[PDB]
């Protein structure tokens, strides 16, 4: 096994507040295919300039997804105190055929930093986490959201400028509000941008650090790094599953301005990912400098035939869900 | 890993006077202004008793006059107005970090005046001279300062193999100590002397605090 | 009242197990957590370990790692401590508290004494120290291990009682406790030293009677 570092030293985790309600917002995206929302590049062959019929994973016309949040913690002054999450850790959803994701798509704009709603600010992308297995079930003190044996953790870190993808086997730990310990609400990933996020020395271990302050890493058989360009650009994230193994897919390499997802890594997980879910993040920060971070949007994939149209440059531009209605059916036979 | 230092190792406190022990943490045990460090009270064949918890939170029924300060890595416990009972040790001990870890701690006197020990010699008894040995005993109880010194005399020369010395922890009502001093020797050597001398130096006379008996005279 | 109640003193020779328990009463066990401490004579305390008794998870040093291993039994309220390959450095006294993570350990059971040793136990000789106030004495010589219990009268006579840590030489223990009463109390009335030792399973009561010539 690969050694991830050591075990986090305190003796204790960090108290979760958990309110959902703050994090239920009303803010639709919903996957429009006729701009190539949620597509994911055919592999093995490109097509330019010519319109196809293709049978592959997709989401589906109008997909709302699930909507997703990450907030300032709690602070008092110059003091940092409880985090503030929404209840996802509890939130165990079917993998099925893997799903595609929608980041940082409110960026620039007016938003609110949730933990204070009457505070506006200019919202920033943040990259979700995720927490992929095969075996789940509940804490000791009955809460969901447990990964059993050995688990997938998509963490970024470094103040969004790396990627960190492991496998590891999650072993609750057992100080005060720790998933094994007393007063259990929820485990949580948190940064602190005053001493984690200024320049030239971004903490690339600061989401890690928190994350171990939950769970012992145990008999990890890989930890992969992936750098990020830091900028404020929209991207789209994918994640699917094959007897090869796990596949990551991206926009950033590819098409960063268009958003076709292409394939950057594929992991040495064998196991059939059944379960997955989010994992809360929270920013510690002190009250005069809360942030506001954009939601992301997950939405399922599914085998369907889409008509995929390719531009000259050889990307995909437009796209229709053939079974969505009888006129798509029709479409589709051009 | 983390390593707490605590100053002084030791302090003498009359009556009714503050007591100040100080503990240095390592690195910082303070989270934002809250710092995981607890205070403990030992006295001698007890176990500890919490003192202080969180810096300057008082345990549940704990005198007022114990009081804990300090934030960071520094950290203090005031004991004001100080009482007899209070000779004890005093540990800082810190649960910010595993393991969790305790000061090497500060031993507590308290000053009263001097007080000249009480001397007690014994020969061996009959039972134990039946067994082959002889074991000569001295008490040395109740004085003040805790500093003394004991020579064995036999014969008028001194004797420094074969001899156990134990001390006592200062009382905690009237402030003084005591000390055992055992010189044991074969039935045979011991019948082979007869003037037997305990003899003690300690700051309350000029001369040192002899005892003897002789052999012979009961 | 709360109250944790440690097991009896052990004798092991090294390399042997114990398993010390500390049966708790008087407050919620399963919401609490219980911590294993260590400590040597004239040393400070060292933390082993701490068990959360609700879920049954556990943190130790990892000093002592391999060599313990605590556990509850919720049931009884109970915490158990399993020290296994024990060596001569692993004679102290063991502490159960409640307490453990960022909880000050506010309560303590009594301790439980630890010898770890290939010595063979030595029962105590027990030798009477006969010489306004008098002083009189209790001889308690050649004996292990630890410890020796000392009362003067069954009890009854506590005050002017000086009794001596025991000092080790040569694998055997010597103490000696010393009584001091008014001269109209002795010889007139009786004074006898009471000394229990049960690790060899042994009490010695020894009247102190004047001395003849
Ligand atoms: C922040 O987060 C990041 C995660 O993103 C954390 O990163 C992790 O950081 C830890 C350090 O704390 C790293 O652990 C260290 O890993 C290195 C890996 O080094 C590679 O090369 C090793 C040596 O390479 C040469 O020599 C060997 C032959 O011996 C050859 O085979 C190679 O080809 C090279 O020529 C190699 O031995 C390592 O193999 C590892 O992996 C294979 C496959 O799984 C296993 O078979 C092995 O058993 C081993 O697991 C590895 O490929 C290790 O070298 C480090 O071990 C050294 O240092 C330890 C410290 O005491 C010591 O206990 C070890 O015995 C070993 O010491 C020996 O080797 C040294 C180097 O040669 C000598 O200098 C030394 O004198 C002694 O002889 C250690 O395990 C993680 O790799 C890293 N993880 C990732 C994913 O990056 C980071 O910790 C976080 N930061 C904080 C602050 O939390
Ligand atoms: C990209 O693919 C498209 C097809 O999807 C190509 O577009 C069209 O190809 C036709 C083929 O018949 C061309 O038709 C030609 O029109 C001229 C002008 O009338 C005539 O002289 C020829 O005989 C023929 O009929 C047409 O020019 C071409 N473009 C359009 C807009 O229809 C295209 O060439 C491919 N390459 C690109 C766009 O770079
Ligand atoms: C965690 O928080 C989320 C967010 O509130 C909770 O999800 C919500 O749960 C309710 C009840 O299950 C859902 O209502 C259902 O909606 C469907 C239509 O989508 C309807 O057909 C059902 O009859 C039911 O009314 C609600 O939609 C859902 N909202 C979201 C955004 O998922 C969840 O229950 C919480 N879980 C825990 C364990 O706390
Ligand atoms: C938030 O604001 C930033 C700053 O304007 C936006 O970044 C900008 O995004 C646009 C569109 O993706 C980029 O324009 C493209 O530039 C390339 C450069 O060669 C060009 O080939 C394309 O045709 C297109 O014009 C622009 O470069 C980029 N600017 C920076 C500084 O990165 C960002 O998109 C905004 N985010 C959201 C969610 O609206
Ligand atoms: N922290 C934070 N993160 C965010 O992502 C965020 C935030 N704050 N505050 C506001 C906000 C707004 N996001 C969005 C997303 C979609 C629509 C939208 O689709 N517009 C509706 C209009 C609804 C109506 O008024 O009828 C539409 O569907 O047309 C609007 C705002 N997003
Ligand atoms: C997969 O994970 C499960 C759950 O953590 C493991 O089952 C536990 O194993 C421990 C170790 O003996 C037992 O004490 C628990 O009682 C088990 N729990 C259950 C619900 O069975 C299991 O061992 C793991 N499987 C593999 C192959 O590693
Ligand atoms: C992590 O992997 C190690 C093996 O590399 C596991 O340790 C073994 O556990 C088995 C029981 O299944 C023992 O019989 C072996 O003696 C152990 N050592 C080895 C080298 O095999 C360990 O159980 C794994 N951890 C978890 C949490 O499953
Ligand atoms: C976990 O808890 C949920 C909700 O309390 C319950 O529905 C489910 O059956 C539990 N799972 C297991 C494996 O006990
Ligand atoms: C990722 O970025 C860090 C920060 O500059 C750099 O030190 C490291 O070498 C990079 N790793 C890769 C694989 O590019």
């Amino acid at each position: 096994y690969v050694d991830v570092g050591p075990d986090s030293v305190k003796s204790a985790c960090i108290e979760v507040d958990i309110q959902q309600t703050f994090f239920d917002k009303t803010w639709p995206r919903p996957i429009d295919v006729s701009k190539a929302d949620g597509i994911i590049y055919p592999q093995g062959r490109t097509y330019s300039n010519i319109t196809i019929t293709y049978q592959g994973l997709f989401p589906y016309q109008g997909d709302h997804g699930d909507m997703y949040v990450y907030s300032a913690g709690h602070a008092t002054g110059t003091t940092p105190q409880k985090l503030f999450v929404a209840n996802y850790s509890q939130d165990v959803k079917q993998f099925a055929n893997g799903f595609v994701v929608r980041i940082g798509a409110a960026a620039n704009s007016t938003g609110t930093v949730i933990i204070s709603p009457s505070t506006s600010a200019t919202i920033r992308k943040i990259y979700p986490a995720f927490m992929l297995g095969s075996s789940v079930g509940n804490f000791s003190d009955g809460k969901m959201g447990r990964f059993f044996n050995h688990t997938l953790v998509l963490l970024p870190d470094g103040c969004g400028t790396l990627l960190r993808a492991f496998y590891c086997i999650l072993e609750p730990r057992s100080g005060n509000h720790c998933p094994a310990g007393n007063s259990y609400t929820s485990f949580a990933t948190y940064h602190t941008p005053a001493t984690d996020c200024s320049d030239g020395n971004y903490n690339r271990n600061a989401s890690l650090n928190s994350f171990k302050e939950y769970f012992n890493l145990r008999n990890c058989t890989f930890m992969y790094t992936y750098n990020i360009t830091e900028d404020e650009i929209l991207e789209w994230f994918g994640i699917t599953q094959t007897a090869q193994g796990v596949h990551l897919f991206s926009s950033r390499y590819v098409d960063l301005y268009g958003g076709n997802m292409f394939q950057f890594a594929t992991l040495p997980v064998y196991d059939t990912i059944k379960y997955y879910s989010i994992i809360p993040h929270s920013i510690r920060s002190i009250q005069s400098d809360r942030k506001a971070w954009a939601a992301f949007y997950v939405y399922k994939l599914q085998p369907l035939t889409f008509l995929l149209d390719f531009s000259v440059d050889g990307y995909i531009r437009r796209a229709i869900d053939c079974g969505f209605n009888d006129l798509s059916q029709l479409h589709c036979s051009y | 890993q983390l390593v707490l230092t605590q100053s002084p190792a030791s302090l003498a406190v009359s009556l009714g006077q503050r007591a100040t022990i100080s503990c240095r943490a390592s690195e910082s045990v303070d989270n934002y202004g809250i710092s995981f460090m607890n205070w403990f009270q030992q006295k001698p064949g007890q176990p500890p008793k919490l003192l202080i918890h969180t810096a300057s939170n008082q345990g549940s029924g704990v005198p007022a006059r114990f009081s804990g300060s300090g934030s960071g890595t520094d950290f203090s416990l005031n004991i004001h107005p100080v009482e007899d009972d209070d000779t004890a040790m005093y540990f800082c001990q810190q649960s910010e970090e595993v393991p969790l870890t305790f000061g090497a701690g500060t031993k507590l006197e308290i000053k009263r005046t001097d007080a000249a020990p009480t001397v007690s010699i014994f020969p061996p008894s009959s039972e134990q001279l039946t067994s082959g040995g002889a074991s000569v005993v001295c008490f040395l109880n109740n004085f003040y300062p805790k500093d003394i010194n004991v020579k064995w005399k036999i014969d008028g020369s001194e004797r420094q193999n074969g001899v156990l010395n134990s001390w006592t922890d200062q009382d905690s009502k009237d402030s003084t100590y005591s000390m055992s001093s055992t010189l044991t020797l074969t039935k045979d050597e011991y019948e082979r002397h007869n003037s037997y001398t305990c003899e003690a130096t300690h700051k309350t006379s000029t001369s040192p605090i002899v005892k003897s008996f002789n052999r012979n005279e009961c | 009242q709360v109250q944790l109640q440690q097991s009896g003193g052990e004798l092991v020779k090294p390399g042997a197990s114990v398993k010390l328990s500390c049966k708790t009463s008087g407050f919620t066990f399963s919401s609490s957590y219980i911590s294993w401490l260590k400590q040597k004579p004239g040393q400070s305390l060292e933390w082993i370990a701490w068990i959360y008794a609700g879920t049954g998870g556990t943190e130790y040093n990892q000093k002592f790692t391999g060599k313990a291993q605590v556990t509850v039994d919720t049931s009884s309220s109970t915490a158990y401590m399993q020290f296994s390959s024990l060596t001569t450095e692993d004679s102290a006294i063991y502490y159960c508290a409640r307490g453990g993570s960022s909880f000050a350990m506010d309560y303590w059971g009594q301790g439980t004494s630890v010898t770890v040793s290939s010595a063979s136990t030595t029962p105590p000789s027990v030798y009477p120290l006969a010489p306004s106030m008098v002083t009189l004495g209790c001889l308690v010589k050649g004996y292990f291990p630890e410890p020796v219990t000392v009362t003067w009268n069954s009890g009854s006579l506590s005050s002017g009682v000086h009794t001596f840590p025991a000092v080790l030489q040569s694998d055997l223990y010597t103490l000696s406790s010393s009584v001091t009463v008014p001269s109209s109390t002795w010889p007139s009335e009786t004074v006898t030293c009471n000394v229990a030792h049960p690790a060899s399973s042994t009490k010695v009561d020894k009247k102190i009677v004047p001395r003849d010539c």
